[PDB]
């Protein structure tokens, strides 16, 4: 997904699927559309839900990636708190 | 079947989960995070998300709401100071659109303790009678003995 700004409905579906690869790919697809500068908050609860505690680095690294380029803007699955869904289980 | 089990810290959520999964009473630590496990009961495989109840984590439950078929809300029946707080958490949880049709099962837990509030008392304090929009049930439990646990899984499976 080079740059496709309407694809956020499919990404939500792909983000949790019971297959780790699909989830990683989805979250990756979100990153590439934001970096170009395209739509991203719809997904947030889905994105945040699988990855949170785990020591399994790749999804964690992917989520960690998305928190330095848009964390502030996206708020469906995060909202505003001191120990946000950016860092609460990332302790 | 997808299940979300929450409640305030120390209610007994992880004790419940690992009693169900291992038939064992484990020595818990506060859960900073979740535990997720699959349990077989009578041809149903329940995937239970036990999400820690301390404040930081409490702020995160909303990410586990979506796709939830049923909600286990664990209450420490012996703690009277925090019952109002439980009531407050649970009431706005009931207002959550992703939790809209999910089956609501309250566990009044630590029923084994001498001064534990009764399930009826708890039902009045949590305002359970006022839920008309979906299925609810309250069950007295003791997670250490295992009492009431499977009666819960039973009720849940009949959603």
């Amino acid at each position: 997904m080079d740059s496709e700004p309407p694809s956020e409905i499919s990404l939500k579906n792909d983000l949790e699927k019971g297959d780790v690869k699909s989830k990683t790919e989805a979250l990756k697809k979100v990153i590439i559309m934001i970096l170009n500068g395209e739509k991203l908050p719809g997904l947030l609860m889905t994105i945040i839900r699988f990855v949170l505690p785990l020591q399994d680095h790749t999804i964690k690294k992917l989520l960690l990636v998305f928190w330095e380029i848009v964390p502030k803007t996206t708020p469906d699955g995060r909202l505003l708190h001191e120990m946000i869904l950016v860092c609460d289980a990332y302790r | 079947m997808r299940i979300l089990m929450v409640g305030l810290d120390g209610a007994g959520k992880t004790t419940v989960l690992y009693k169900l999964k291992l038939g064992e009473v484990i020595t818990t630590i506060p859960t900073i995070g979740f535990n997720v496990e699959t349990v077989q009961y009578k041809n149903i495989s329940f995937t239970v998300w036990d999400v820690g109840g301390q404040d930081r984590i409490r702020s995160l439950w909303r990410h586990y709401y979506r796709n939830t078929e049923g909600v286990i809300f664990v209450v420490d029946s012996n703690d009277r100071s925090r019952i109002g707080e439980a009531r407050e958490v649970m009431q706005r949880m009931l207002n959550e659109d992703e939790l809209r049709n999910a089956a609501w099962l309250v566990f009044a837990n630590k029923q084994d303790l001498p001064e534990a509030m009764s399930a009826a008392e708890i039902t009045e304090k949590l305002g359970l009678h006022s839920i008309r929009n979906r299925p609810w049930f309250i069950q007295a439990t003791c997670a250490t003995s295992g009492e009431g646990l499977y009666e819960g899984l039973e009720w849940l499976s009949n959603s």
